[PDB]
């Protein structure tokens, strides 16, 4: 009744959504075939008169190998059999295969399913895309999609929970080619961009939690819990409720600084929950450490420009005000002149839920936060240096000019990132 | 069951008019009352050992660990 | 001390290695192996003289033609000897221990005049040796494997009493001729034209004219031992599906073939055509023919013994059991006639007295760990190694429910509350979990993570209020139910296997690897006394009756022990199998004691008064 | 509910008294069984002193 | 009691050049083609047939 549309494009998108769509089944009573046994489910699941509940999500991959895990796994009766659009051959780390000649085939099908779902919601509030920067289809299919979706619908909000490539570790070779090209799309036809990376979730997975050998089925559950915290107020009740424009207006000052980080506060094991007191004042303070960033930067060497929060659980706002006053008093956290408030609080009246087999405890208080900070320009400096060190000797560019892409758009996205890195420091300097 | 002669001749005649050729009256009207371990259950989806997802158990028998991995910066790392 | 009770109702079978079943030529008793011994069954099921020895798993059986001697090899560690043992068939006495090989022994065979035996040994260090029976020693030996070919598997003598065949493992087929005065065996090779098969069974005709080889590719090869050349090819157009695993002969020239996909075919030499075919249960690995001729027996890989008539080819199964390590029997409450036995991929529901199998339920290829009944007859819960907890319908094997992601490792121990509402699980992770069941759904309440290591057993009080978790950490916790916290810890020097309550709930008793049966005060975890195991074994299963004066204990050696409760009185009838006994329960009528030996053997004895 | 609210503290005390009595009585009866057992270390010392 | 309509069947085939945006001031039928030169021999007696529907997504399209 306050609906959302959440697309998962690529492989990483689909494999995160595989871990997103049982947390929603466990928050409500929806068992996996779609039959609740016993309307706060409304934003995520439609209902059908045989009892059967159906999701609101589209899954696309140009190769059929990963969707066919879902299609015969544990969640095959849940999804509608045209929410699962497949193909034959992938894009294989090339942006041109996906956004160009071979990728212009499934776009009409994904737009039909976007239209056929969005034409049945009573109230539409926006888009949650899950697409990987690291992909060949996950970063070209979405750039083919958004340039047509924003012509069709236009003013509705776009939020992307994407996977930023880590500064040291990386698992492909033409990532500095595929990262730079999609930010010619996401600057103009997009309105927010939450990035995460993979090395820091391993960090926070082994230090705050006794997991040896951490994997993707450990990454995707925490990034599912983050989106279930951001989508809390559209589904539940509480003191201060923040809607999908009531923060996305708070979070974008200038129309090219729209790149905020994310942080989830209580991450702890099943044993050592008994020994920490777990108060509002300490799990507000856990948010502002340099150790607990899911994206590998130090926020201290930059400045938080604008912030937000998404509370849950058993909080009462006097504690939150006493926490925020101390955060404003502290000096590890530095701000700018042009936002003297720098805060935004929502509340809710629901605890976190514990998916079975997850390695988290049933904490009651829960915090998320989402920060517009200028210290992501350091990570864009580190991936900025990677590009011209490969375009200097014109490496790998035949694989791009073969599948329909001209050479000059490398220079175009070069000066696009040059203008963006000009913009961050020019809006972060004092007056 | 039968209420008259019409449903006697057609309720059970057992005489295809198309196929029975050069017949007789008694061969037309013929009804049918004149004529007359160890058990087991098998799972449907043959599962695989290799495609399981619960954890990745340690190479060393980490109840009494064999090559000491401590937690980074002090303490136990495993379980 | 140590009075022998009585022994009855042998259940298991080993049909996992080829040609384990061989009826002796008086056609009354069937010998067949088990996990570490041999068994002889009569027509009246008179279990007779488990012939003791071999130190480890028997793997190969060969019988003298007259019907007086039997010889069986075994398998040990790398760089260890392995002993053929010559037995008798009249006074079941270990005559000769013949221990001269490396690693293990792949094949044994007898000569038709009873003087000679032959042995093939070694997966890597492959050699053939010839033993004499007049003096229990070796005549001569040689490498029975073609260099620049591969390895070899099986051997058989002639009826010329002097020449014997070593059979292709990967394509070496070699005849040897034996001469006494030089004391030697001479190798010649049977040259084949372009054929290179993987031969995997062998038999010999009566008049030494031809011997037959069954191959992995599926075609039956006839041979000529005089020409030392290939004699005949196999079938084209419907070669058998898997490898040809079991070939038998007749007095006439009609060979009985059997393939490891569970197919039995009558076959003749010019045209290998299925005159009489019967599809059987599981892969066939043994054919043994009664000397009368008109009835024979089939041993299968899944342990089914098939008595099949030669005329009209009708079968009748006579023995069934599991085919991996078995674990965790549980009786129903109030009924002494039913068994549940669970193992790798499988669960079976038995009878007790007449030993029939009533139903069988398969998970495809995963591993089971624990089985339990409900307090009523509504359902049977089980805990499996796939990270899942299942529960099944009592008849017809319907899956009522499964639990998707229970623990991080395989769920090990499971327990039933007496009000049929709660199921307690512990697994190798140590996250002890509680499951509230309902008609519609089943949910988890709270995860108790005291432990640091595995969980062995979970046992709850007569009226639910408290429980206990036997674990291999060194700590056995008593938890309370009505609140989810801990009362008391047993901290001890034993990797625990079995923890049992005393009837009337005074004290709790622990066992394990360190062989100290220890009674424990129910408060403070204060130790009372320690009574030792047998000698240098281990112990895995305890049992107390309804009253609380009898005390049954079973462990890593062959010994099951009846004990008095208050004082240490032992009563040994543990003369059975030394395959490591892992669980043991008494019937609720106090009539039988039933133990599961790891290599599949479920044995029940009568009840003694303690 | 309001009629029986006047005695709320006496049942709270009675439950603690009953649980402590039952626990200590279980301890004493198990000590009776322990003292009737014969293969104890201190009992063997007493028999050796005899 | 209601009856199955042909507006539903023509929509599940997908013939209508119609679209929806739930604009905040009110739900609006976005038109992909010019309204002034439609085929009124096709599209009026099917919208008039879709008048007969009570369930959510089609009554709005018929009326607007
Ligand atoms: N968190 C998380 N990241 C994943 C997962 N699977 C893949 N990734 C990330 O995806 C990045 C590469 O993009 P891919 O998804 O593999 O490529 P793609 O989108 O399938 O595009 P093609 O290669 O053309 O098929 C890697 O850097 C991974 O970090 C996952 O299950 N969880
Ligand atoms: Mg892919």
């Amino acid at each position: 009744m306050r609906e959302c549309i959440s697309v998962h494009v690529g492989q990483a998108g689909v494999q995160i959504g595989n871990a997103c769509w049982e947390l929603y089944c466990l928050e409500h009573g929806i068992q996996p075939d779609g039959q609740m046994p016993s309307d706060s489910f409304n934003t995520f699941f439609s209902e059908t008169g045989a009892g059967k509940h159906v999701p609101r999500a589209v899954f696309v991959d140009l190769e059929p190998t990963v969707i066919d895990e879902v299609r015969t796994g544990t969640y095959r009766q849940l999804f509608h059999p045209e929410q699962l659009i497949t193909g034959k051959e992938d894009a294989a780390n090339n942006y041109a295969r996906g956004h160009y000649t071979i990728g212009k085939e499934l776009i009409d099908l994904v737009l039909d399913r976007i239209r056929k779902l969005a034409d049945q919601c009573t109230g539409l509030q926006g888009f949650l895309i899950f697409h990987s920067f690291g992909g060949g289809t996950g970063s070209g299919f979405t750039s083919l999609l958004m340039e047509r979706l924003s012509v069709d619908y236009g003013k509705k909000s776009k939020l992307e929970f994407s996977i930023y490539p880590a500064p040291q570790v990386s698992t492909a070779v033409v990532e500095p080619y595929n990262s730079i090209l999609t930010t010619h799309t996401t600057l103009e036809h997009s309105d927010c961009a939450f990035m995460v990376d993979n090395e820091a979730i391993y960090d926070i997975c082994r230090r705050n939690l006794d997991i040896e050998r951490p994997t993707y089925t450990n990454l995707n559950r925490l990034i599912g819990q983050i989106v279930s915290s951001i989508t809390a107020s559209l589904r539940f009740d509480g003191a201060l409720n923040v809607d999908l424009t009531e923060f996305q207006t708070n979070l974008v000052p200038y129309p090219r600084i729209h790149f905020p980080l994310a942080t989830y506060a209580p991450v702890i094991s099943a044993e050592k929950a008994y020994h920490e007191q777990l108060s509002v004042a300490e799990i507000t303070n856990a948010c502002f450490e340099p150790a607990n960033q899911m994206v590998k930067c130090d926020p201290r060497h930059g400045k938080y420009m604008a912030c937000c929060l998404l509370y849950r659980g058993d909080v009462v706002p006097k504690d939150v005000n006493a926490a925020i006053a101390t955060i404003k008093t502290k000096r590890t956290i530095q701000f700018v002149d042009w936002c003297p408030t720098g805060f935004k609080v929502g509340i809710n009246y629901q605890p976190p839920t514990v998916v079975p087999g997850g390695d988290l405890a049933k904490v009651q208080r829960a915090v998320c936060m989402l920060s517009n900070t200028t210290a992501i320009a350091e990570a864009w400096a580190r991936l900025d240096h990677k590009f011209d060190l490969m375009y200097a000797k014109r490496a790998f560019v035949h694989w791009y000019v073969g599948e329909g892409m001209e050479e000059g758009e490398f220079s175009e996205a070069r000066e696009d990132m040059a203008a963006l890195e000009k913009d961050y420091e020019e809006v972060g300097m004092d007056s | 069951e039968i209420p008259k002669d019409d449903l006697d001749f057609r309720l059970a005649a057992l005489y295809n008019h198309h196929t029975g050729t050069f017949k007789n009256k008694s061969e037309i009207l013929t009804h049918q009352e004149t004529i007359q371990n160890i058990r087991h259950w098998i799972n449907p989806k043959k599962e695989s050992i290799h495609s399981i997802q619960g954890s990745i158990v340690s190479p060393h028998t980490a109840a009494t660990n064999g090559g000491y991995s401590r937690k980074n910066d002090g303490g136990f790392f495993s379980t | 001390e140590a009075v022998e009770l009585e022994l009855e109702a042998v259940i298991g079978f080993n049909g996992h290695v080829p040609t384990g079943l061989k009826c002796h030529p008086d056609q009354e008793h069937l010998v067949y192996p088990l996990g570490c011994t041999i068994l002889i069954q009569a027509i009246n099921t008179q279990e007779q003289n488990f012939l003791h020895g071999h130190g480890n798993n028997v793997s190969c059986v060969a019988i003298s033609k007259s019907g007086l001697y039997i010889a069986s090899g075994q398998v040990t560690f790398m760089g260890f000897k392995a002993d053929i043992i010559l037995w008798d068939y009249k006074k079941r006495e270990l005559m000769a221990r013949l221990s001269l090989h490396k690693g293990k022994i792949e094949a044994l065979a007898f000569s038709p005049n009873d003087m000679y035996l032959v042995s093939l040994g070694g997966p890597d260090d492959g050699s053939v040796v010839v033993w004499s029976i007049a003096k229990r020693e070796a005549i001569c030996g040689s490498p029975a494997a073609g260099l620049n070919v591969g390895n070899a598997t099986t051997v058989i003598f002639s009826k010329c009493r002097d020449e014997m065949f070593v059979t292709a493992g990967n394509g070496t087929i070699r005849v040897w001729e034996l001469d006494l005065p030089n004391r030697k065996i001479w190798p010649t090779e049977c040259q084949t034209g372009q054929m290179k098969r993987i031969v995997m069974s062998i038999s010999m005709a009566n008049d030494d004219s031809f011997f037959y080889l069954g191959t992995t590719t599926g075609d039956i090869l006839k041979m000529n031992p005089r020409t030392k050349l290939l004699a005949d090819t196999g079938p084209a157009k419907d070669k058998f599906s898997l490898g040809v695993s079991a070939i038998c002969c007749l007095k006439m020239g009609g060979l009985l073939v059997g393939s490891g996909d569970g197919l039995l075919v009558f076959c003749k030499s010019p045209s290998y055509k299925p005159i009489k075919k019967i599809q059987l249960q599981g892969g066939i690995t043994s054919i043994t023919l009664r000397g009368e001729g008109h009835q024979f027996f089939v041993g299968t890989e899944e342990s089914h013994i098939y008595r099949v008539n030669f005329t009209n080819f009708k079968e009748t199964l006579i023995t069934t059991c599991h085919f991996e390590s078995v674990e965790d029997i549980v009786f129903p409450f109030g009924t002494a006639e039913l068994f549940a036995t669970c193992a790798k991929k499988d669960i079976r529901v038995w009878h007790t007295l007449t030993n029939r199998e009533l139903l069988r339920i398969t998970v495809p290829n995963m591993t089971c760990h624990g089985i339990d009944f409900m307090r009523d007859g509504k359902s049977i819960i089980s805990a499996w190694d796939d990270g899942r907890i299942r529960a099944f319908a009592p008849e017809t094997g319907r899956l009522m429910y499964v639990i998707n992601n229970a623990h991080r490792i395989g769920v090990t121990a499971i327990a039933t509350t007496s009000d049929c509402k709660r199921v307690i699980s512990g697994g190798g992770e140590g996250e002890v979990r509680v499951w509230h069941i309902g008609h519609q759904t089943q949910k988890l309440e709270e995860a108790l993570k005291e432990h640091k290591s595995s969980v062995s057993c979970i046992r709850v009080k007569k009226s639910n209020e408290e429980c206990v978790t036997a674990s291999t950490d060194g700590t056995c916790i008593i938890w309370d139910l009505v609140r989810l916290r801990r009362n008391q810890m047993i901290l001890a020097n034993t990797l625990f296997q079995c923890v049992c309550y005393h009837p009337e709930e005074f004290q709790i008793i622990t066992s394990g690897t360190d062989r100290k049966i220890a009674y424990w005060e129910v408060f403070d975890g204060s130790v009372i006394r320690e009574l030792d195991g047998s000698l240098s074994g281990a112990v895995n299963g305890m049992d107390i009756t309804v009253e609380g004066v009898h005390f049954v204990t079973g462990g890593n050696d062959h010994l099951v022990k009846v004990w008095d409760y208050n004082e240490g009185e032992v009563t040994h009838v543990g003369v059975g199998h030394s395959g490591n006994i892992t669980r043991i329960r008494i019937s609720p009528g106090n009539q039988y004691i039933v133990s599961v030996s790891a290599d599949g053997a479920i044995l029940r004895w009568k009840y003694p008064f303690p | 509910r309001i009629r029986d609210s006047l005695d709320s503290l006496t049942r709270e005390a009675a439950c603690l008294r009953a649980e402590r009595k039952a626990k200590k009585e279980m301890h004493l009866r198990s000590q009776e069984v322990v003292k009737h057992w014969t293969n104890t270390y201190a009992g063997m010392k007493e028999q050796k002193l005899e | 009691p209601t009856k199955p309509t042909a507006f539903r069947k023509f929509y599940e085939r997908g013939d209508f050049p119609i679209a929806l945006e739930h604009d905040s001031k009110g739900n609006k039928i976005a038109w992909k083609v010019e309204i002034e030169k439609l085929d009124y021999h096709h599209y009026l007696p099917l919208f008039f047939d879709g008048l007969c529907e009570m369930t959510f997504p089609y009554e709005f399209f018929a009326r607007q």
